[PDB]
RNA sequence: GGUAACGCGACCGAUCCCGGAGAAGCCGGCGGGAGCCCCGGGGAGAGUUCUCUUUUCUUUGUGAAGGGCAGGGCGCCCUGGAAUGGGUUCGCCCCGAGAGAGGGGCCCGUGCCUUGGAAAGCGUCGCGGUUCCGGCGGCGUCCGGUGAGCUCUCGCUGGCCCUUGAAAAUCCGGGGGAGAGGGUGUAAAUCUCGCGCCGGGCCGUACCCAUAUCCGCAGCAGGUCUCCAAGGUGAACAGCCUCUGGCAUGUUGGAACAAUGUAGGUAAGGGAAGUCGGCAAGCCGGAUCCGUAACUUCGGGAUAAGGAUUGGCUCUAAGGGCUGGCAGCCGACUUAGAACUGGUGCGGACCAGGGGAAUCCGACUGUUUAAUUAAAACAAAGCAUCGCGAAGGCCCGCGGCGGGUGUU
RNA sequence: GUGAACAGCAGUUGAACAUGGGUCAGUCGGUCCUGAGAGAUGGGCGAGCGCCGUUCCGAAGGGACGGGCGAUGGCCUCCGUU
């Protein structure tokens, strides 16, 4: 399960053409957003929480979104 | 064969499959299972033929 | 006391059956297949005794699996022999060819005269 | 404190085999085993290997010698006699 | 002993141990190789050691496997052929030696590549030399010595691993491990010790031979035992 | 790219040649890292409360694969030249062929953090559809400390050998430089860099593995190869008791308690008077402290022989680490001595040598008549004769440029 | 499910009897390489089926990067294919 540390390059993970879902799981302390491809899970870990709405509408075009709960 | 049989349960029901499991009986005869697509159903091929 | 078994079905404690613990999210305990001992290179000259510095000690038919640099050293003659004796040899190499131009000149006083 | 008041390594034996050839192996169970100095780079470790085959830990060079000890007696004076009729032939 | 549960114990042995070839080179001039490392064989309490020889009509190095010379050592320099120095694991055939040298590793037939002198502790000395015939005289370690051919050759010295006998093996084990690296041949039952008919010499109330322990060398097997065709028996006294 | 050991994401190219790996014995000593056992405190549920007991038990977690750091090891490179010899291990062992001091570099990194990963798992507390839930909700899933303890691993170092402890499939690294790629363009050959798309057929896979599924004519006291292994007393995988998991006493019940048997004990006084013969039984036994003869191949004899000490509880004395000849705090064992004390009782069961003075036989360890002989027989190191220089000795074979001793 | 027979007394029980289910893999084995050793052909021995021998009385390699002739495929452009 591979780590993205900045904020600039996650998004592009999201905009190839075989990533085939999102999901954001919310837990006390982070928000783990997540992105599947062909072959790993793309974390990301955004520790601020009013950067986790700005982001969340940013997801890319016509995907599959989720939350988890 | 696998690959025999996966082509036989496709040209005959019409149907495409995702996996052709095997083994053979202590009695001596050859047993397949076979997992089916997620846009085909299973329960509903299964009246055509027959088995219910 | 989770006194515990093999999962193959290999119960000797034959070279190929060497194994570890481990504690899973469970909380069982469980055993896992280890893999071998790769040996570091020993090096070309012969007369070096111990293993080298600067290639990925790992069982060979990894070795395939690695890209290059992984299996050297950049240096003419590198991660196949040793540096100090790779030293050696421009030195010997240079001094046994030059007293090779004296015996020539050493030589040629005998039938210039005679 | 001294040990043994006649036995050098053939404690290691203690009443077995009659005295005389604890006595015989005396004489070859202390050379085999011993430190000889190198000619070569000097130090004081030739050191056998096997049967009549002998190394250096050091300079890592390795000579054959006579089977118990490092030059054989006659191999000592073979190289003084092959010598020797280098100098009857040569003029 | 003439086979199946007896035939000699051959895995762990390091090679068979000769000269080179000849050619050309040992025949009309001279070659050098480089000694590489000598190196324990069993069955044979004494050591062998690789030569690279470097090959004169391919691109090669050639690795042979020679008797082992006292003195000889790692690295060393080995000059062969019918010109080369007289000095020690340096090789050339007694039609050029003088006498007085002591040799290792000989040969009989011109071109066998070394048949006589490679057990340790073990030489063939020349003696004298008639160049009409071209044949030599040479002493074998049994006391005798043989008209030989005069083009044939053997390495300077005397034969590694010297001195084995003097120990005395103590332990019946050591014998053993001795005799488990060579043959089927040990623990060594008499022959008086067989009943009527296990051996001729045992059977009956005392534990006798009966018959004299000579025999006719013109016996057939199965009473061929004993001491062969025996010039004559006792305490050798006088010489 | 770096003085350099060597480092960075790729970093072109044939026949040939060189080496690496796959590729190794057994035994001792020491150290690193996991499992397991212990010890003081925190949660949740239990158990016990006549009296006492902040108590006794249960339970308290993170795969592979990737990145980051600890932890271990170097026969790796630089400045530099050391007797008033130095460095250092439990042991060793190291050095003008370059030590101490200083600074760097490479390989393993099965440990801790990270994404995985809490969304699952375990513990408890409470509410639904009687059914047909991988139902739904809450709290919790902590912090400290020791070690010649046991199990696996990983390294470093020493001992032994007339014993030197497998083969090859497969896969890499080099020297060499045959060649190849296009004229400053859009560039070309070319990549052992990252992303992506298509694919892995055949046969075996249940269960017993044994005082019940195998062999012994049977559910037969026989016999048949391994893996994991908790508490208490001990030197201890010994003997005895107990947790986890297991069991119904091994093809029968009930009543009596006679003579014979089979396996256990005990015996007043004498003590081999019994018998072919001390056969059987019994006596001695653990550790601490004294003390020890003949004879000897000087190594042994030797636990010779012969004595004394040993419980319980109340004390004293020595033996360590860490923070900044002294202060503070952190701590797991042992070892010596003194006193009080019981109906002279303490290796309290369990474990656990009878001793001495000679004659012969065989040097010792080792093997041997499975199913009436374990010995004085066999083998053994040591001694001595015998044949033999290969067209050879010894030997196999019905035969052949036959084979064994022999890779001598 | 049954209680006949068997399971050395008994049976509701059973490893008996009678009916009905149950062994899914690129990643866990065999295959694939050699070990002591087994054994074809060339040769030779043999009345004969056959035996001896395994590198020894053998013309034992059926493959490749390129040099060149002339023939395919997709616009014989460029390369597998002879």
């Amino acid at each position: 399960p591979r780590k993205i540390e900045e904020i600039k390059d996650f998004l592009l993970t999201a905009r190839r053409k075989d990533a085939k879902s999102v999901k954001i799981k919310k837990n006390k302390d982070n928000v783990k957003f997540k992105v599947r491809c062909s072959r790993y899970l793309y974390t990301l870990v955004i520790t601020d929480k009013e950067k986790a709405e700005k982001l969340k509408q940013s997801l890319p075009p016509g995907l599959a979104v989720k939350e988890l709960k | 064969n696998k690959h025999q049989i996966k082509q036989a349960v496709k040209k005959l029901y019409d149907i495409d499959v995702a996996k052709v499991n095997t083994l053979i009986r202590p009695d001596g005869e050859k047993k397949a299972y076979v997992r089916l697509a997620p846009d085909y159903d299973a329960l509903d091929v299964a009246n055509k033929i027959g088995i219910i | 006391v989770q006194r515990l078994t093999y999962r193959r079905r290999l119960s000797y404690n034959t070279a190929s059956n060497k194994t570890r613990l481990s504690r899973t999210p469970g909380n069982r305990i469980v055993y896992l297949y280890t893999k071998k001992v790769g040996k570091a290179p020993k090096s070309a000259c012969g007369v070096c005794p111990g293993r080298l510095r600067g290639v990925r000690a790992v069982r060979p038919k990894v070795l395939m699996r690695l890209s290059k640099t992984k299996k050297h050293v950049s240096r003419a003659y590198g991660g196949s022999m040793c540096a100090k004796c790779v030293r050696d040899r421009i030195k010997r190499a240079f001094l046994i060819e030059e007293q090779k131009i004296v015996v020539k000149v050493l030589k040629a006083q005998a039938q210039s005269q005679k | 404190a001294k040990r043994t008041k006649k036995v050098g390594i053939v404690g290691k034996y203690g009443t077995r085999y009659g005295a005389s050839l604890r006595k015989m192996v005396k004489k070859i169970e202390i050379s085999q085993h011993a430190k000889y100095t190198c000619s070569f780079c000097g130090k004081t470790k030739m050191k056998r290997r096997a049967v009549g085959i002998w190394h250096c830990g050091s300079c890592m060079k390795t000579v054959a010698g006579g089977a118990w000890t490092y030059n054989t007696t006659s191999a000592v004076t073979v190289k003084s006699a092959i010598r020797r009729l280098k100098e009857l032939k040569d003029q | 002993g003439a086979g199946s549960v007896f035939r000699a114990h051959v895995k762990h042995r390091k090679g068979a141990a000769r000269l080179r070839a000849v050619d050309f080179a040992e025949r009309h001039g001279y070659i050098k190789g480089i000694v590489k490392d000598i190196i324990h064989d069993p069955g044979r309490g004494a050591p062998l050691a690789k030569v690279v020889f470097r090959d004169p009509y391919r691109f090669k190095k050639r690795t042979e496997l020679f008797i082992a010379a006292e003195g000889i050592h790692t690295g060393q320099f080995v000059y062969c052929g019918k010109k080369a120095q007289l000095n020690i694991g340096n090789v050339l055939p007694v039609g050029t030696m003088p006498e007085g040298t002591i040799v290792c590793c000989l040969e009989e037939k011109p071109g066998d590549r070394g048949k006589l002198a490679r057990a340790s502790g073990n030489y063939a000395t020349v003696i004298s030399h008639n160049p009409e015939t071209k044949k030599t005289r040479v002493k074998l370690p049994s006391g005798s010595k043989k008209v030989i051919s005069s083009a044939n050759r053997a390495v300077v010295g005397v034969v590694a691993g010297g001195g084995r006998i003097d120990k005395p093996i103590l332990k019946a084990g050591r014998a053993y491990h001795k005799y488990k690296a060579k043959r089927n041949c040990w623990p060594r039952v008499r022959g008086v010790a067989m009943n009527p008919v296990e051996h001729p010499f045992g059977g009956g109330n005392h534990q006798h031979i009966g018959k004299p322990s000579t025999i006719r060398r013109d016996a057939p097997a199965g009473r061929k035992v004993g001491l062969i065709a025996a010039r004559r028996t006792g305490r050798l006294r006088g010489t």
